[PDB]
């Protein structure tokens, strides 16, 4: 493990790697309490314990709480400039879209008030979408609230186009179909899970809820944390209950009657599951409070794997592409570490 | 089924799963159960407890402010709560209890000492007493007549009278009995320990007439004017004798009970036969067999059964109602045989739901409103949904069985 130091005032918020762009794949930011803050990761010598260091590039300030974040396809790389575009959630209760070119925001746009979420936003996510001709036709930006809505916020030539979509209950949840922008998922706090096409009723819930194998009562409240899909054609969809219990789905074949796999973390995960890039049947889920990480395989060749244990709460985590590195944001500090089995 | 479960757990609203009024009298509950009205419209609950060593009172509208009164006995009765009996006499729980060694305990509970503050009880509120030598013939069933009289019965069939001359003192009044006899033929004796045909439930009808059932099935009936067996039926040679099994019933328990002049008897056969006839004048005369519908075997076992006036029910066509319930294991089945005519040949059984909704949710995973996520979340659901006495004797049960909690997301130990 390498360990790289946050500013002393910086409290981290949200972790995510630039995975959705090939071009900047090596482009870390860090949610805080002031804004956002952009780290590069290269192969140095070091040993080949790691062979991975972070450098910190810089600092995008914007005055206020990072709590969600999400690059985009859009992001380009120069000499030197880095062109970016960055989905997030303020303290303002807006949703919002920040396109800069290195430290400087240098456009803004911002979805709040009575015509933004009506509560607490829990999540969101970004696609670019492009037409036949292929330019970019639109940006789409999708997010969740305690407001019982679900928001589509599509950024087109002409301008915006917002709409607006009730739910049954919190959005907890919500990532557009690698690989097919015309569908994605929402995630209900009340267990149901909803597949989508934005471009047309909606076309499918699932609910982890009844299903629970209940060999082992997952207990009263299971609120759902997660749900992602997997795959690279988003060929899988897999769902994570704060007590720990997992489900797994696959849509291809024949006809379907039930979950294809289900399983158990052997702590709670509060932050959900974050799926591996390159190997379908693993994620990760942390037990954020006490800082450990289980390895999770849906196939149970996992047998309990937990490659991290720090002496510290998580705040959060994500697999660099590569599938072998792991960052993760603690209270202070963000950690590189290389599980060697995966390189 | 037209009825449905509604579970109720008198201190569910309270932290404390006990009331802080608690008293314990002391004289030199999970075996029995019942509620009595009394003269102010409140419900008495009591229960006696496994050993029937103790007896609880608590009134049914105010269980946790009102004050539930613990009993102490020297020793448990000498047949469970079928050596016991409770009435209301006079302003006064009059509660009389046949103990093992043979003694009578008579409690005296003022009603007002069961709705009052006191933590105190004064004057005599209990009385020991011996009127018979119990240890010779033992007594297996003690059955309440008159706030002075009423009727003990014995093991070996002998039924024993019991008049109150002042307050306070009680003598055995014998009833003529030559059932005995029939020690003369060769398929009985005095000395065996089968062959007794012992009371197994009994009612009283007109204040004057005692009907009872024996372990053969017979209803005989005494005349308490008389002090003499004035019928003797076998009420199963009415239906298709089988040569094959009769069980003669091994316990005392709930086989009859009347309403107006009209009888309903429980015979087993497969543990399903309710008989049914008419009481006149003392004559019985059969009506009709009506049959159980039990099956996976037929393993229920009667608890408690109520003749009672017709309900309003989905069907119109009605003349009186039976309310039956059933037990096997902790699981109970209630149901209501509806009678339609004076005629007791047209029926028709009404079953219910033997368990509550919140219950069913929760064992078929229905239940889409209470929240998920948390392992703590999980403890405020489980603990709101069940109550804090039972959501404490479970963490007692756990910390006995050495299961402890590792952590606070130990979902391994929320799943037990």
């Amino acid at each position: 493990s390498n360990q790289y130091q946050l500013p002393l005032n910086v409290r981290p918020y949200t972790t995510t790697w630039c995975s959705q762009s090939p071009s900047c794949s090596n482009l870390l930011a860090i949610g805080h309490d002031t804004g956002i803050t952009i780290y590069c990761a290269s192969e140095e010598q070091t040993p080949g314990s790691t062979g991975l260091t972070l450098q910190e590039l810089f600092t995008i300030q914007t005055g206020l709480p990072t709590l969600h974040l999400s690059f985009s396809s859009s992001c380009s790389y120069s000499e030197p400039v880095y062109s970016l575009f960055l989905a997030c959630v303020c303290q303002d209760n807006t949703v919002r879209l920040i396109i800069t070119k290195n430290e400087t925001i240098i456009t803004q746009h911002v979805l709040g008030g009575k015509s933004g979420h009506h509560n607490f936003v829990n999540d969101i996510d970004i696609a670019d979408v492009y037409s036949a001709d292929n330019r970019l036709a639109e940006q789409v930006i999708a997010s969740v609230g305690d407001d019982c809505t679900l928001i589509i916020w599509r950024l087109t030539d002409e301008g915006p186009i917002l709409a607006g979509y009730p739910l049954s209950s919190p959005g907890i949840s919500v990532q557009f179909r690698p690989s097919n922008p015309n569908q994605l998922i929402v995630g209900e706090r009340n267990g149901n899970i909803r597949i989508f096409d934005w471009t047309l009723p909606w076309l499918l819930t699932l609910n982890t809820l009844p299903l629970v194998n209940t060999c082992h009562s997952s207990g009263i409240a299971s609120s759902l944390a997660n749900v992602r899909w997997i795959g690279s054609d988003g060929s899988g969809i897999l769902a994570m209950c704060k007590s720990g219990a997992w489900l797994r789905w696959n849509l291809f074949g024949p006809k379907n009657l039930l979950p294809n796999v289900q399983g158990i973390s052997l702590f709670p995960s509060l932050l959900g599951a974050c799926p591996h890039p390159r190997y379908m049947d693993y994620f990760a889920t942390a037990h954020s409070q006490h800082g450990l990480i289980q390895l999770i395989n849906t196939y149970e060749k996992d047998s309990n794997s937990i490659p991290i244990q720090l002496g510290m709460p998580i705040v959060d985590f994500c697999w660099h592409q590569d599938g072998s590195h792991l960052a993760i944001a603690t209270e202070g500090s963000v950690l590189l570490t290389r599980l060697m089995g995966f390189t | 089924a037209c009825l449905s479960r509604i579970d109720a757990n008198l201190l569910q609203y309270y932290e404390k799963p006990e009331p802080n009024n608690t008293v314990d009298l002391y004289v030199s509950g999970s075996e029995y159960s019942n509620c009595l009205l009394l003269s102010n419209s409140e419900y008495i609950c009591y229960h006696f407890s496994s050993r029937s060593t103790l007896l609880t009172f608590y009134p049914l509208s105010d269980a946790y402010h009102g004050k539930t009164i613990n009993i102490h006995l020297p020793n448990a009765s000498m047949n469970q709560r079928y050596t016991l009996t409770i009435q209301e006499v006079e302003q006064q729980l009059l509660v009389n209890v046949i103990l093992k060694d043979g003694s009578f305990l008579t409690l005296q509970l003022p009603l007002s000492f069961l709705f009052s503050s006191a933590n105190t009880l004064n004057g005599e509120w209990f009385h020991l007493q011996n009127p018979y030598d119990f240890t010779v013939r033992v007594p297996h069933f003690l059955f309440y007549v008159s706030p002075q009289f009423s009727v003990v019965f014995l093991e070996d069939g002998g039924l024993l009278g019991l008049k109150k001359v002042d307050g306070v003192h009680y003598e055995p009044l014998l009833f003529n009995d030559n059932s005995y006899l029939k020690s003369l033929t060769r398929f009985f004796s005095r000395s065996s320990k089968s062959d007794y045909d012992s009371v197994i439930s009994c009612k009283l009808f007109h204040e004057r007439y005692l009907i009872v059932l024996t372990q053969n099935c017979h209803l005989k009936i005494w005349d308490l004017t008389s002090f003499t067996l004035i019928q003797d039926y076998d009420m199963v040679s009415q239906s298709d004798s089988d040569p094959s099994h009769f069980r003669k019933v091994e316990a005392v328990g709930e086989y009859l009970s009347l309403y107006n002049n009209t009888l309903v008897t429980l015979l087993p056969l497969e543990n399903g036969l309710f008989q049914m006839g008419t009481l006149l004048v003392l004559t019985y005369t059969f009506q009709n067999n009506i049959p159980t519908n039990l099956s996976a075997s037929a393993i229920w076992s009667i608890v408690d059964l109520v003749l009672t006036r017709p309900l309003e029910l989905n069907v119109e066509a009605s003349y009186l109602n039976l309310i039956v319930l059933w037990k096997s294991g902790t699981a109970s089945k209630l149901q209501i045989l509806n009678v339609n005519d004076e005629s007791f040949k047209n029926y028709e059984w009404i079953e219910s739901v033997n368990k509550s909704l919140v219950d069913l949710q929760s064992e078929h995973d229905l239940d889409i409103v209470t929240k998920t996520g948390d392992v703590e979340r999980g403890f405020c659901n489980l603990k709101s949904r069940y109550g804090t006495q039972i959501f404490e004797r479970a963490q007692q049960i756990l910390s006995e069985n050495k299961i402890i909690m590792a952590h606070n997301e130990d979902e391994e130990y929320l799943a037990n």
